[PDB]
């Protein structure tokens, strides 16, 4: 039984250290290093990356912290101590009462569905069509930072960000596809400098700064069709061992003649579809340049790899390696604009669900700040396009679950009971938290809200400036509800997965 | 943290009580420093036979010995429920909730928990004192002690009880049963199934006379005389000596003729049986032998106290004066071999009802035979309850008080607002120790019975009227069942008067504990 | 180097399997639990696998390395059962440590499991049985219905198990020289959004996702006979390549002599993998062949095989050029064509030689049929591999139960010194049933207990060849928390998989025990 204490130890040991971590009240943490440097920001995410561990379950908890942290931006330091807190009111019961850990499990698993269910009666419907209530949800994450002063610009900013990556769809028929809007790569963003904030916008396609290799060229193309190649347009050589040797005074034409005539055939492969453009993928050399030059197609080269992918959703040209095996199908037909106007002293293109979107400020370190207020900003719309609907703050979806937990779980009547009224009192250690952070009298406090949700709403949560029980909804404080849903979800299965493991092997 | 470090103390002396109350009880061995072995059964009884050393394990045992003076029944009961409120209040300290809103709290759930006994009450006593009756109340005193014996001295108990006590109904000024009223002897040899019920004192000592009973006249008188026999003499000093041989033949024969003549002015007043507290002479024994008078010494003057109250004898500081006012009537005396070896017991016919009475235990058995000893006198004090103070009322045993508690409380925790909700909530989960614990010391598994109870007390019925079964309690099973059984078939109840004494007392006891923050101590 | 011997190595071979048997002990059956593996790097890994967390114990003992050799045995074979196997062979060690002070010679104790090992097998023979109770009851369907328990599909797992398992039953064909061995990728299952979920119907016979193009053509000719033709190379103009810019009747010549081949052959069915030109679609209008445009590649290998047809790699074989009438020709029936909703389906029954068949599974949209599908293939392993061994033996502590009460009475019919060794061999089989209900929740003293009562009265009436009451194959259920027969429940192992665990069990518990000393340097 010595397993399971230091299973639940390892990773309540690393959530009670966090507790001061939430919310915006959130008091200051200090590290000591070998070097004279320190950590003075309060960020769970910075803190738990320095903090060295022993015991191999809180290594999971690390691990955990960093897939959260990726799929919205703030509730990280949540998981992990809702997380820590159901092992801390089941060590009684798995010890002292000797129950058996599958059932806890077992419980734990048929807990999380009756959870997401009364969330989702807590919420209110909210409309996400209307550009106005998209910017104070966003504002959330904008306020109380460098970007203030930019606050009113940001929103609109972030609006056109979000508004760029999804696309609303849904039938019956193909099933729901859940918008699919990925952060990571398709709203990835290339900070320019230069240019200005307000007159910054969001353009749809893949963005270069390689202009046209010929000086009198159409900047104007109809209908421009994007072609994309791995082998560059050059002169070859032979794979296995070439030996040339140049002795004759005429043996220097045949040399000549050859490296025409690879080019000139490298070519002749692409004009079968005769595109209006070529892009290549590595440089292109002087050579091939008047041999498309007739072929009214321009030559782009040095493309990035990566930027590859992206231009099949906006082209659905296949990457193909060898020339000759470029098929018709890759035509760049149905192209918006082609226009290669210069902005900002830099010679741009337009290629226009994936996209590069283009950043402009006053100066690099602006942008910088702009990157990761921008990231953490979108992160909380998209969690508004997942579902029309909020869920009160400050604690108060914590306490509406802890609610409706106890009394459903007495009409159950089974060996299940027992370790609902646990999660039940882990539901409650969120939201007292916050108030062991306000001053406030956590034992007067804790009983008095609970009471108020057999009267009143579940809406009613904690002010953190307050610090008296008051309405989230009438004063203005709302989150989103796929951050509860991935906070009570992940923190259970992450939980269960702890007490799998009654022994510890030691080898390699 | 030391308050927290008290409660651990305890916990190291509560688990040697959970082994005691249940069938699965069992005596402990304590050897003391004086080279005697004392074996009981009874918790309250152990306290006295240990050593105690943190002064707050005191405050319990204090509180253990009120169950056995007043009730004498629920020793076990108050000492376990006792320990288990210390653990759900360790919880309330590690949640920062003040130890003072916590004793506020169980003054408010006593008084809740007191008005519901009454609505609890399924049956009614009517105090008929019959021996079918009495079976009903014993048989629970006699469970959970000793296992296979409750059938036996189920009849044994019942009848000596019935004996003592006369016909009356209604009436509760002039009290009756006493404690001393039951004595429990001892003897070698035998079982349990030839034993019989007296109707008086047993004495298991030799007549030490050639006489060894009475006739079968009616109304024996019965003299007791404290003071020893011998010659009347001068009361300061007066020893006996012989300075010559001719004072010899004066001062025998003088002490011949002088005892003679005052045994036989007894004889003359239908005196056949003479008490004597102390020694007898030689020469005392053999006047006694002819006027066929029985000889008994009873050195002990306690047992004089309850002889006194039966045929109405008095001691009589003097020796010669038989005075017929004081003397005491006995219907039949009779001198039978029970158990082995041939004693003089003490019974009765008709007239002068006894009002103290002997129970004769036979067993092969020398570590049973001091457990049933002590093991009667807890059943004892059970018969004092039947009185005026709530002595018809009973509630259901067998763990089924407390489970069937969890549901009355839980439900005026959320009607009173305010902190008091913690406190409330604590004190009804406190009492799922006495069902666990008898089925974790049973074998049972706690998955499986634990369970079952909660889904016994607690139903689905369309309907505002209760229905189907309220009755099912705690089973030890020991063969195999399914589910549980209801206790009205066994009749195994638990009277009113016991189990809510026992609910103040241990309410105290662990508002003490919690309320001492500060320990002083000194080396002697 | 230091050298010890007596008593004290006796010890230390029960101590170091009992450290081994623990980490294996949770990891018994489908219940247990995953376990981490901390090395000196401070890396881990999370499995639920025993087998290969022996690979990479870290253990030194002589007796301990055994283990991991006997560990390696049964992966490269069965792979399957480690787990099991170093239980059985922890608990023998320490009975036979017991024995030391009963004077028990060691030799005996391995002479005694050798002479009840042979005659054990014995007795497994007897109660072995091939696949029963298709007529009257369900086996297979029980399977697929608790693999698919943690997935949607589970709860309409029972009427999708009725179709599998008739597709599959038939599959089985002689193979070489009467092997009847199940191949390991069949019945390619197919996706529509038509009706529900549950109006899935099972087609007897092969099933195509095509279309006819122009619909000008009969949906359904040659009923009484119909040759399939199955050609690689396309019926369409012939170019160049997709790289060459741009012969007219040269290029046009060549598509209409591969159809004079087809028309001449007798082929109403064409399939062509790179689709059929219009000039070549008019000429199958008056002849009443079908043809399919844009065909799979993977398609039309399998029909080869099913149809009895060969696969036409080029036309430009040798000098000449032609489709080879009649020898790739297969005999079909009859092939009609049904409409269904959304996309439409070509049914083909009646070939030469095909025993197989295709299970079209509709649902409401193809996001719930791309799960239903993956779990369907992981549902079909798990039915494949037990139906591949005709001789099969219920699982789930039936083999250990049966045989302890077996050796009770015929350890008497041994005797002289060896009937402790039985004894205590028929005794240390109980812990797997054991440790199995660990996992489970369930109480292992009245699970072992109750399923010895169940045995006892089973084996008395045996012999007499009459019962009334009595039944065999009383298994234990820990899902349900019930006993109940392990053939209905669905759990079903083969029979060379329990034989090579048991023998391989007791060769690495006799090396163990010969051991008196240990010398290292």
């Amino acid at each position: 039984r010595q397993a399971q204490i230091s299973n639940i130890t390892a990773a309540k040991a690393v959530a009670d250290v966090i507790r001061t971590c939430l919310g915006p009240k959130a008091m200051l943490k200090m590290l000591l290093d070998p070097m004279g440097g320190l950590v003075l920001t309060n960020d769970g995410h910075a803190i738990l990356r320095e903090i060295d561990v022993a015991h191999p379950a809180a290594k999971s908890m690390l691990e955990l912290s960093r897939t959260q942290d990726e799929e919205v931006g703030d509730g990280t330091t949540t998981v992990i101590i809702l997380a820590g807190e159901i092992l801390a009111q089941c060590a009684p019961y798995l010890i002292e009462k000797n129950i058996h850990p599958v059932i806890i499990i077992q419980a734990l698993k048929k807990a999380l569905t009756d959870a997401l269910e009364v969330i989702k009666q807590v919420s209110k419907p909210v409309d996400v069509e209307n550009d106005a209530a998209m910017k104070k949800l966003i504002q959330a994450s904008i306020g109380t930072k460098y970007v203030i002063h930019w606050s009113e610009k940001m929103c609109e900013l972030a609006l056109d960000a979000v508004k760029t990556v999804r696309k609303d769809l849904g039938q019956t028929v193909e099933g729901e596809p859940n918008f699919e809007i990925d952060i990571k790569r398709y709203v990835r963003v290339e900070k320019i400098p230069g240019g200005d904030v307000l007159d910054s916008r969001v353009l749809k396609g893949v963005l270069l700064n390689k202009d046209v290799v010929h000086p009198k060229m159409s900047r104007h193309i109809e209908n421009p069709r994007v072609v994309l190649l791995d082998c560059p347009l050059e002169y070859k050589k032979g794979e296995s061992q070439t030996n040339i040797e140049i002795e004759k005074e005429e043996d220097w034409n045949r040399i000549l003649q050859i490296e025409e005539e690879q080019v000139q055939l490298m070519c002749e492969q692409i004009l079968a579809v005769r595109p209006t453009l070529v892009i290549t993928e590595k440089g292109v050399s002087d050579l091939a340049q008047h041999y498309l030059l007739k072929g009214g197609c321009s030559v782009l080269r040095r493309v990035k790899k990566s930027d590859n992918n992206r231009i099949a959703r906006v082209t659905g040209a296949t990457i193909v390696n060898r020339v000759e095996d470029l098929k018709e199908s890759d035509v760049g037909t149905n192209c918006g604009l082609f226009k290669v106007e210069m902005i900002g002293d830099e010679y741009f293109s337009f290629l226009d669900k994936a996209c590069t979107i283009m950043l402009r400020g006053g100066s690099k370190d602006i942008l910088n700040e702009i990157d990761r207020n921008l990231q953490d900003a979108m992160a909380v719309a998209r969690n508004v396009m997942l579902s029309p609907s909020l869920s009160p703050g400050g604690g108060a979806t914590e306490m509406a679950v802890s609610v409706k937990l106890a009394e459903k779980a007495k009409q159950l009547e089974g060996i299940q009971q027992w370790p609902y009224q646990a999660v039940a009192d882990a539901m409650e250690c969120i939201p007292r938290t916050l108030i062991q952070n306000a001053g406030g009298d956590p034992i007067r406090l804790l009983s008095q809200l609970r009471a108020k949700h057999a009267q009143g709403n579940f809406t009613t949560g904690i002010d953190g400036d307050k610090g008296k029980i008051v309405d989230m909804v009438s004063y203005g404080i709302w989150e989103p509800e796929v951050i509860k849903q991935q906070s009570v979800k992940t923190a259970i299965e992450s939980a269960c997965l702890l007490l799998r493991v009654d022994d510890i092997v030691s080898g390699v | 943290g030391q308050i927290i470090k008290s409660i651990a103390a305890i916990r190291e002396l509560h688990q040697m009580c959970l082994t005691s109350m249940g069938p699965c009880g069992r005596n402990k061995i304590i050897v003391n420093h004086l080279g005697k072995i004392i074996i009981t059964n009874d918790a309250a009884t152990m306290l006295r036979e240990l050593d105690i050393v943190h002064p707050a394990v005191k405050v319990l045992v204090m509180a253990t010995e009120q169950q056995k003076i007043d009730m004498g029944d629920g020793t076990n009961l108050v000492m376990i429920l006792a320990g288990e409120l210390l653990n759900v209040s360790e919880k309330l300290i590690s949640m920062g909730l003040s130890a003072v809103e916590i004793i506020q709290g169980y003054n408010m759930a006593r008084k809740f928990t007191l008005k519901e006994l009454d609505e609890m009450v399924v049956g009614e006593i009517t105090d008929k004192n019959d021996k079918n009756e009495l079976l009903k109340m014993i048989k629970p005193v006699i469970s959970s002690k000793k296992y296979g014996s409750e059938d036996i001295l189920s009849e044994l108990v019942s009848e000596a009880v019935s004996h003592v006590l006369p016909v009356a109904q209604q009436a509760g000024e002039i009290p009756y049963f006493n404690v001393d009223s039951i004595r429990v002897v001892k003897i070698m040899g035998g079982s349990l199934s030839n034993s019989t019920v007296i109707k008086g004192m047993v004495f298991n000592r030799e007549p030490e006379g050639h006489v060894k009973s009475l006739s079968e006249d009616k109304k024996h008188k019965v003299a007791v005389f404290t003071c020893p026999l011998d010659i009347a003499n001068t009361e300061t000093k007066g020893t006996v000596l012989l300075h010559n041989a001719q004072e010899m033949l004066d001062f025998s024969k003088g002490e011949e003729k002088q005892i003679d003549a005052m045994m036989k002015e007894i004889a003359d007043m239908g005196v056949e049986c003479i008490v004597a507290g102390a020694g007898v002479g030689e020469l005392a024994l053999h006047y006694l032998n002819r006027y066929g008078i029985l000889v008994l010494k009873v050195p002990s003057k306690f047992e004089l106290r309850r002889l006194c109250r039966v045929c109405g004898a008095t001691p009589l500081p003097r020796l010669g004066a038989p005075t017929p006012e004081e003397l005491g009537l006995v219907e039949t005396v009779k001198t039978m071999e029970i158990g082995g070896d041939r004693v003089t017991v003490f019974k009765q016919e008709q007239g002068e009802i006894s009002r103290t009475s002997t129970i004769i235990l036979r067993g092969a058995t020398q570590n049973n035979l001091d457990d049933i000893e002590r093991a009667i006198d807890d059943g004892v004090a059970a018969v004092k309850g039947l009185m005026k103070p709530s002595g018809g009322k009973l509630l259901p045993g067998a763990g089924a008080t407390e489970i069937e508690l969890i549901s009355r409380i839980t439900k005026y925790g959320e009607r009173t607002p305010g902190l008091l909700q913690l406190a409330i909530k604590q004190f009804a989960v406190a009492f799922e120790v006495v069902p666990r614990t008898l089925a974790e010391t049973a074998g049972l598994d706690v998955n499986e019975v634990l369970p079952n109870l909660y889904a016994a007390h607690n139903v689905t019925e369309p309907g505002a009227v209760k229905t189907d079964h309220l009755y099912k309690g705690v089973d030890i099973d020991g063969e195999s069942d399914e589910g549980v059984k209801d206790i009205r078939e066994e009749n195994i109840y638990d009277m009113l008067a016991t189990k809510k004494f026992a609910i103040n007392v241990a309410t105290e006891a662990a508002t003490t504990v919690l309320s001492i923050d500060q320990i002083i101590m000194a080396k002697k | 180097g230091e050298k010890i011997s007596g008593d004290d190595i006796r010890n230390q071979n029960v101590l170091a399997t009992m450290a081994v048997a623990n980490v294996v002990k949770s990891s018994l059956g489908p219940v247990g639990l995953d376990k981490m593996l901390v090395d000196d790097i401070g890396d881990f890994t999370v499995t639920n696998d025993g087998a290969t967390i022996l690979s990479l114990l870290d253990v030194q003992h002589p007796a301990g390395k055994i283990l991991v050799e006997l560990a390696q045995q049964q992966d490269r074979e069965i792979g399957d059962g480690t787990t099991s196997v170093v239980i059985i062979a922890s608990e023998l060690l320490k009975r036979a440590n017991e024995l030391v002070k009963n004077k028990i010679h060691p030799t005996t104790i391995i002479t005694g499991f050798r002479v009840a090992l042979r005659e054990a097998i014995r007795f497994i023979n007897e109660v072995l049985s091939t696949s029963v109770d298709t007529l009257g009851k369900e086996t297979l369907i029980n399977i697929a219905k608790t693999s698919m328990s943690s997935k949607i599909i589970g709860a309409d797992s029972d009427f999708f198990s009725n179709m599998v398992v008739d597709a599959l039953l038939a599959v089985k064909t002689q193979n070489s020289k009467g092997e009847i061995k199940y191949p390991v990728k069949a019945v390619n299952v197919l996706k529509a959004h038509g009706k529900s979920a549950t109006e899935s119907l099972l087609v007897p016979g092969y099933a195509l996702n095509c279309t006819v193009a122009s619909q000008a053509m009969p949906k359904r000719i040659a009923g009484g006979n119909v040759k399939i033709a199955c050609l690689d190379l396309n019926l369409q103009k012939a170019r160049m390549a997709m790289g060459v810019q741009i012969i007219r009747k040269r290029e046009a010549g060549i598509v209409l002599e591969r159809v004079k081949k087809i028309i001449d052959a007798g082929a109403q069915v064409v399939l062509t993998t790179k689709g059929i030109d219009d000039l070549c679609l008019k000429e199958f209008v008056e002849a009443k062949i079908m043809g399919v445009r844009r065909c799979k590649k993977e398609d039309l290998r399998r029909i080869a095989r099913a149809t009895g047809a060969t696969l036409v790699s080029s036309m430009s074989n040798l000098e000449g050029e032609e489709t080879f009438e009649s020898s790739y020709l297969g005999l079909c029936d009859e092939v009609v064509q049904a409409k269904f909703s959304d996309d439409e389906c070509i049914l083909i029954k009646g070939t030469s030689k095909h025993s197989s068949s295709s299970i079209i599974l509709r649902g409401a949209n193809d996001y719930s049929l791309d799960e239903m599908e993956r779990s369907l293939h992981d549902s079909l392993s798990v039915v494949k591999r037990t139906l591949e061994s005709g001789n099969v033996v219920p699982g789930g502590g039936c083999v250990e139960a049966a045989l302890n009460i077996y050796l009770d009475n015929f350890a008497t019919t041994v005797g002289s010194r060896e009937q402790l060794a039985i004894a205590e061999f028929a005794a240390a089989l109980l812990i797997i049933p054991k440790t199995l209900a660990v996992n489970a929740a369930k109480d292992s003293s009245e699970l072992v207990a109750k399923l010895r009562s169940y045995h006892a009265a089973s084996q008395m009436a045996k012999p007499e060849d009459v019962k009334r009451r009595s039944y065999r194959n009383y298994g234990l259920d820990l899902i349900r928390g019930k006993i109940v027969d392990e053939i209905h429940a669905g759990v079903l192992e083969p029979t060379i998989s329990k034989v090579k665990s048991l023998k391989s069990a007791l060769e690495a518990c006799v090396a163990i025990l010969r051991i008196d000393t240990m010398i290292t340097v």
